[PDB]
């Protein structure tokens, strides 16, 4: 009964735009300590995304009037909306740890060798909430997330990279999402767009690989990618 | 500047 | 002052879309037992507007995922769309209450009888919010929100017929929701057209009485009103 | 169907 029940209420929370309610369920789903299908994972991977990035979306718009109260040498005010942007702060930091903690103790742990893509799914999932506490973290507690951020991406990528068409969605999504971490991250833009072309052009090469069944995922990944490069190197 | 969806 | 950390605190939520930390914030603003401005008063309406119109949204989707699986006779999977349906109604009619309580603890109460705009302002909300808890009651719990609902519709527009013109927001807004009222809480179309008709004509007669500081507002209810008046005549 | 916003 309890997985099912579990399974059925994320499902519900989804179409209802629960996203939290969603998260949890997929975090009591994972905390059985049994595996996940693909549609499972996506499931889990729909919630976090959703909870993380209206985070995300809040704190950068709070970031922003920070840097143009500081700006104009408004110090009453500075010191409330700063009080507000590390509260929305401390509540991204908890969703991203709540997820690298699943990561670490269930999912990525339980990985059979041969589970290649189950190992890429989770690793970049890893590269990509280490890398969503270094869009907001400084100091020296930057450094050790923006190193965990690469480390987990580089995995995963060595993996796809041997294991993977360079169609199939994981991958390109990987792709897509390092050199993000390059870009925006690393703030290394040369660095970034190899990495996007390779994958592009790799993609291109193996098109008659393809199957109808994710002609729609893997060309609108493509798409982004090229829009990031045209975005980036002008 | 879109992220994998 | 506390009460400016509170407002500052309220405009920050909203810009962030965190609208239950902007709820909080007027929720406490309101609880000091003093007025609240125009200005004031747009802001809890905001916070609370999109707090319940989440809720009522969650709970349309799942409504109406329990009715389709109650007419395919799937008792097993029923009862856990009813269970989730069941838990957001228990929010949304929370939220209901907590607005209730302050219009009658503080913001109505605390109306002089010149204080027309406000009493209009507030009873419109009180009636709006009965209209929500409507919207999912059932039963003899139906009829006693039903029946607060119309009542405190009511008593806002004879004042706003009386003391505002027919081309003031705060009227038009009220003829529209009164007139949603009718048609959709209580089934009763004819009734919700006169009305929703008699709004629209009447402001219509004055818009030389318009100063242009409210040509959006007004037109932009206005034009709501004519919708809501095709869609339902066509029927 | 929609109310006032």
């Amino acid at each position: 009964g309890d997985r099912e029940q579990l399974l059925q209420r994320a499902r519900l929370a989804e179409q209802a735009e629960r996203y939290d309610d969603m998260a949890s369920a997929m975090k009591a789903v994972t905390e059985l300590n049994e595996p996940l299908s693909n549609e499972d994972r996506n499931l889990l991977s729909v919630a976090y995304k959703n909870v993380v990035g209206a985070r995300r979306s809040s704190w950068r718009v709070i970031s922003s009037i920070e840097q143009k109260t500081m700006a104009d040498g408004n110090e009453k005010k500075l010191e409330k909306v700063k009080a507000y942007r590390e509260k929305i702060e401390k509540e991204l930091e908890t969703v991203c740890n709540d997820v690298l903690s699943l990561l670490d103790k269930f999912l990525i742990k339980n990985c059979n060798d041969f589970q290649y893509e189950s190992k890429v799914f989770y690793l970049k999932m890893k590269g990509d909430y280490y890398r969503y506490l270094a869009e907001v973290a400084s100091g020296e507690k930057k450094n050790s997330v923006v190193e965990a951020s690469e480390a987990a991406y580089k995995e995963a990528f060595e993996i796809s990279k041997e294991q993977m068409q360079p169609t199939h969605p994981i991958r390109l999504g990987l792709a897509l999402n390092f050199s993000v971490f390059y870009y925006e991250i690393q703030n290394a833009p040369e660095q970034a767009c190899l990495l996007a072309k390779q994958a592009f052009d790799d993609a291109i090469a193996e098109l008659d690989t393809l199957n109808e069944d994710s002609y729609k995922d893997s060309t609108l990944i493509m798409q982004l990618l090229r829009d990031n490069l045209t975005l980036w190197t002008s | 500047q879109r992220s994998a969806p």
